[PDB]
RNA sequence: GUCUACGGCCAUACCACCCUGAACGCGCCCGAUCUCGUCUGAUCUCGGAAGCUAAGCAGGGUCGGGCCUGGUUAGUACUUGGAUGGGAGACCGCCUGGGAAUACCGGGUGCUGUAGGCUU
RNA sequence: UGGGGCGGUACACCUGUCAAACGGUAACGCAGGUGUCCUAAGGCGAGCUCAGGGAGGACAGAAACCUCCCGUGGAGCAGAA
RNA sequence: UAAAGCGAAUGAUUAGAGGUCUUGGGGCCGAAACGAUCUCAACCUAUUCUCAAACUUUAAAUGGGUAAGAAGCCCGGCUC
């Protein structure tokens, strides 16, 4: 008899769009998420300069966005449905997370904006469980123990159990 | 010629010991120092403010003044032939109560106790300390077996 | 090397020199300045030695004992001073005596591990001992 | 492959932290700044009013620092309010104010300062502070030990501050973290502070939901419903609580029953046993290997 | 027996992994109306108490690592002071006194202060 | 001033060693630095925790961005150590 | 400081063992290929030979300080 305290849920989804440039491409790709989520994503900038690729230090390059809960489940459902419910082995990490990347969002279904253009984007799913914020609360931190950790295998069988989703080698 | 810098030759003196870095335990601060109390000095690297000069390191003196967080203290420094009592402002962290005087004060208290008693009786108790005497005669009972004979071993070259 | 090759063949020994030379020696050259500011450039290396420190060691069988002796006696003439030629009590390059060695290896205290040999204590976990005897 | 970090060397070099830094509870930096006296005081105690809000409680203690380990002069808890007629809301701002009132009057009761130093009776909520009396024994003073709470606008410590201050302690404070400081305008509505103190914030939330949908009300306020607590009763309840506290705050301890005496825990295993386990395991293993071959 | 708040000494108290925890507490837990802060009520702030010890925490376990303490190493190395002592020099021996360190082999794994709980 | 001259500056300053376990000690001995820089790189408070490595994810590549885990300081604090 | 230590930190440094790819150079049956194939390479783990004025957990002998009572102890009480 397993306990209800291991209902394996999603803590957060992590979107990011690393166009690698500043200005017009960026402001328009930020507005794309603006159209999707209805919420302002955060601009990340670079640690340091690389003249071959054409970026300098402290340059606003990418944009990202955290998402949690049902809005995340819905957007995840659409994304996987576009990926026809099947992933690879190499997509699964050892800590029990996984991710993927659509080559362009227009594929999702949203209309193209001529002014904005087309954009690939990159999903990443951090699963969790009840009783993970002990390490992140102030008053009394603590490591979460062995059993309670999420394995790579158990996430794979869980996805396989949930959507009958196949995993393929790579 | 060498330099006359304040911290010359203090690579190891002030360095804190092994696995005893970090925070200063709060007893240091929360303990009290009266006037005329005999106090010994020990520098400490963590607090740079109010370090005594290395010469006074080790030296022990008596406290002539008190402030919020510090004590002026009298020490006998030797210079070329004359000694100079001179006073230094030290922040508390570099300081300990020297426990040398406490045993003597215990002995005075013991004599006044030992004098009040053995006063009415009239027995004359030795108050004074008496240096380590020549040990008295005694008997060594060789109960039975005889002494084990030690022989010098013969040489043998290991190398 | 030359003598042992002539005598005991290409595969009957293992010489091991035990003195790595770290000390650097200087030299004071005279090219008109003279003697002022005279601190030397590096000429070369040399190794310092205390009494009782081993210079060379030669392992082979006990049969070829005297031939080993004659090689080391001929090698004395390159070095200075005085040095003694002593045959070791140790089995090869170990810190363990030869008489009690075979008993120790049979009962698996010591285990060969190429040129070296691993001393098994009783302090480890026991499942290692199980793996050893199995 | 990559180098294993956690070797012997690591553990040799590895410093340990303090017990209360490992548990994450005590901040020694602030403790140092709070607690020592000026040396020219010479053994004169520096009191500190600790406040520790828990999951289901709000504790308020008084302590002064000796070398053996900080001595408690007096101590209160929240779970005594069922005696004085407060069944629920023990971690609300009102129960914080209540606890401060107890701490104050219990302490003053011990030191014999009962008729003197009454304080603010009428709870308006504006600024009150204790002026020392000429020709009399001076006011109590102690410094606040928030501990680890983020000293943000609207905290139950500063609620307990307003309560205990009105009970009559010389704690220095501004009114800036009391609810009322409009961030833009920077003015203080003390009457709104009153509102939070009297508990209209709970009544208004329960009416808004009862109007909105009954089901959330039933899920949220179960014990409130069980105990027949209402918006109209709450104010006079807390007001009577004040009067009862002012009159008889002192605590009488509970009689200790003779203890049954049983060891739930498992004691530590002796030497001979530890020596036996590996012997049985090796002998059992050898005979079992005979079983395999 | 055992716990909570606040602690002193700060590894005999740490790390890794396995097992067990009566009662109240500690926790996790459900929400965002007001105060408050966020990219995101996840963190921080605030209002509740249906469920659960799975985790945290505690105690025990491991021929565990470590840390602490003993023996062995060794009266060795080294050294204060002495001599018309040796020796071609290097260096060495003796008298008088002081005296160490690894490997190896054993043993140990938190002490405790105030106030207040549970076993009514 | 290891004759003077030519050459250095050891002519005022600072770190480490030489120093012989308090401190103090010399040679044109050694290894090295200085004649500045700062409206904050100064002052309070809060909140964050670094170097490096592992496994993942369109374009992405040894190296661009996001994420989890380890991380006694192996980075950093204008400058010499 | 002498010493001692590197199976402990830092810094040099010789030798063989066990690993799989954490990657690569020459081949050879292979077109190549983390199939295999001989290899030899660096990395990781237990070992092993040698060192330090400007590395050190340990760590002496000789030494430097302070005290060994009337300027002290113990009582009774005023002033701020
Ligand atoms: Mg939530
Ligand atoms: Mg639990
Ligand atoms: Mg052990
Ligand atoms: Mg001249
Ligand atoms: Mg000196
Ligand atoms: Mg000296
Ligand atoms: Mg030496």
């Amino acid at each position: 008899k397993e306990n209800p305290m291991r209902e394996l849920r999603i803590r957060k989804l992590c979107l990011n769009i690393c166009v690698g440039e500043s200005g017009d491409r960026l402001t328009r790709a930020a507005k794309v998420l603006e159209q999707l989520t209805g919420q302002t994503p955060v601009f990340s900038k670079a640690r340091y300069t690389v003249r071959s690729f054409g970026i300098r230090r402290n340059e606003k390059i990418a944009v990202h966005c955290t998402v949690r809960g049902a809005k995340a489940e819905e957007i995840l459902e659409k994304g996987l449905k576009v990926r026809e419910y099947e992933l690879r082995k190499n997509n699964f990490s050892d800590t029990g997370n996984f991710g993927f990347g659509i080559q362009e969002h227009i594929d999702l279904g949203i209309k193209y904006d001529p002014s904005i253009g087309i954009y690939g984007l990159d999903f990443y799913v951090v699963l969790g469980r009840p009783g993970f914020s002990i390490a992140d609360k102030k008053r009394r931190t603590g490591c979460i123990g062995a059993k309670h950790r999420i394995s790579k295998e158990e996430a794979m069988r869980w996805f396989q159990q949930k959507y009958d989703g196949i995993i393929l080698p790579g | 010629t060498n330099t006359k810098g304040k911290r010359r030759g203090t690579r190891y003196m002030f360095s804190r010991p092994f696995r005893k870095h970090g925070v200063v335990p709060l007893a240091t601060y929360m303990r009290i120092y009266k006037k005329g109390d005999i106090v010994d000095i020990k520098g400490m690297g963590t607090v740079q403010k109010g370090m005594p000069h290395k010469c006074y390191h080790g030296k022990t003196g008596r406290v002539y003044n008190v402030t919020q967080h510090a004590v002026g203290i009298v020490v006998n420094k030797q210079v070329k032939g004359k000694i100079l009592a001179k006073r230094i402002n030290v922040r508390i962290e570099h300081i300990k109560h020297s426990k040398s005087r406490d045993s003597f004060l215990k002995r005075v208290k013991e004599n006044d106790q030992k004098k009040k008693e053995a006063k009415e009786k009239g027995t004359w108790v030795q108050l004074k300390r008496q240096p380590a005497p020549p040990r008295e005669a005694h008997f060594v009972r060789t109960n039975g077996k005889e002494p084990e004979l030690l022989e010098p071993i013969p040489y043998e070259f290991m190398a | 090397n030359k003598y042992m090759v002539k005598s005991c063949g290409k595969d009957g020994f293992h010489i091991r020199v035990r003195l790595h030379p770290f000390h650097v020696i200087r030299i004071n050259k005279m090219l008109q300045t003279g003697m002022r500011g005279a601190f030397g450039k590096p000429q070369g290396t040399v190794a310092r030695v205390h009494i009782g420190q081993v210079i060379m060691s030669i392992r082979t069988k006990l049969q070829n004992k005297e031939h080993v002796v004659e090689a080391l006696r001929r090698a004395k003439f390159k070095f200075p001073g005085r040095q003694k030629i002593h045959i070791s009590k140790k089995w090869g390059f170990t810190k363990f005596n030869a008489d009690e060695f075979e008993d120790m290896v049979a009962e698996k205290r010591l285990i060969p591990d190429g040129c070296g040999v691993k001393y098994i204590p009783n302090r480890g976990p026991l499942d290692k001992w199980r793996a050893l005897h199995s | 492959f990559v180098k294993v970090v956690k070797n012997k060397a690591y553990f040799k070099r590895y410093q340990v932290k303090f017990r209360r830094r490992r548990e994450g509870k005590t901040d020694y930096y602030a403790r140092k700044r709070l607690v020592i006296q000026d040396k020219n005081k010479y053994n004169t105690p520096k009191y500190r009013m600790i406040v520790r809000v828990t999951n289901r409680d709000i504790i308020c203690q008084i302590a002064y620092a000796r070398i053996e380990g900080d001595m408690i002069v007096c101590a209160a808890y929240a779970h005594e309010l069922p005696k004085y007629g407060v069944k629920v809301g023990l971690t609300n701002y009102a129960a914080a104010y209540c606890t401060g009132l107890l701490l104050a009057r219990r302490l003053l009761n011990r030191f014999g300062m009962d008729k003197i130093y009454e304080g603010q009776v009428e709870v308006t909520g504006d600024e009150y502070n204790v002026e020392s009396i000429d020709g009399q024994p001076g006011a109590f003073t102690c410094y606040l030990d928030a501990g680890l709470a983020r000293t943000t606008t609207g905290n139950k410590v500063f609620g307990a501050l307003k309560g205990a201050v009105d009970g009559g302690l010389s704690i220095p404070h501004s009114t800036k973290r009391f609810p009322g400081y409009d961030s833009e305008s920077k003015e203080f509505n003390a009457e709104v502070h009153r509102k939070h103190i009297m508990g209209q914030n709970v009544a208004d939330y329960m009416r808004y939901l009862m109007e909105e949908d009954e089901d959330a009300y039933k899920k949220q306020f179960s014990q409130y419903i069980k105990n027949n607590v209402t918006p109209d009763m709450m104010e006079e309840m807390y007001k009577k609580a004040h009067a009862a506290i002012r009159e008889n705050p002192v605590y009488e301890k509970k009689p200790k029953r003779e203890v049954k005496k049983k060891r739930w825990n498992r004691p530590k295993m002796s030497l001979a046993q530890k020596k036996d386990r590996v012997a049985q395991k090796k002998a059992s293993f050898l005979r079992a290997q005979e079983r395999a071959a």
